[PDB]
Order: structure tokens, then C-alpha cells, then sequence
């Protein structure tokens, strides 16, 4: 309890760093979450880009 | 104060309204259009 109450009002700093990393990954992992070994639509749009 | 407002307003709009739009056209417009269903109907040629 003494240790737990020692990191309060410090967590906001950890939350901002963790949130920042998630923002720079989330825009990309959307393609990975639905990744399929057979996806002609994914392949076609990747080719065009 | 007047100098600052005149200075920051052009700069604000270029950052938020025009440059975000250019980046949209170059980077995403192609993906948004392709992702629409029935690309056959989407790309039907005019009878002419």
C-alpha cells in the first residue's frame, strides 16, 4: 500500500508516453489485425500505392 | 496584438485545412476509392 500510494500523481506521465506510442502504431496495425495469407484486394491496393 | 493575429491566422489555416487536405489527396484518396464495393459499377465507362 505504501508503494502503491507513492506512484500516484506520477502515473499521468506514464499514461502520456504509453498513449503516444499507441497512436503511432494504431494507424498501421489495422492492416495487420485483418491480415490474411490470401487477399487479392489487399495485394491489389498495395500494388497501386 | 493586430500583427500577431494577422500573422497566425494564415499560418493556422495552411496547417489544418489545406495541408491536411493535400496529404489526404496524395496518401489516402486512392485507398478510399478502391475500398468501395462494386468496383465494376464504380468504373463503368460512359456509353459515348
Amino acid at each position: 500500500q505504501q508503494l502503491t500510494n507513492h506512484i500516484r500523481d506520477t502515473l499521468p506521465g506514464l499514461r502520456n508516453k504509453l498513449q503516444s506510442q499507441l497512436l503511432s502504431i494504431e494507424k498501421e496495425v489495422e492492416e495487420y489485425k485483418n491480415f490474411r495469407p490470401d487477399d487479392p484486394a489487399r495485394k491489389t491496393k498495395a500494388l497501386l500505392q | 496584438v493586430n500583427k500577431t493575429v494577422r500573422d497566425l491566422m494564415p499560418k493556422t489555416i495552411m496547417h489544418l485545412m489545406i495541408n491536411n487536405t493535400k496529404e489526404f489527396i496524395f496518401s489516402e484518396l486512392l485507398a478510399n476509392l478502391y475500398s468501395c464495393g462494386d468496383q465494376n459499377t464504380l468504373m463503368e465507362e460512359s456509353a459515348e
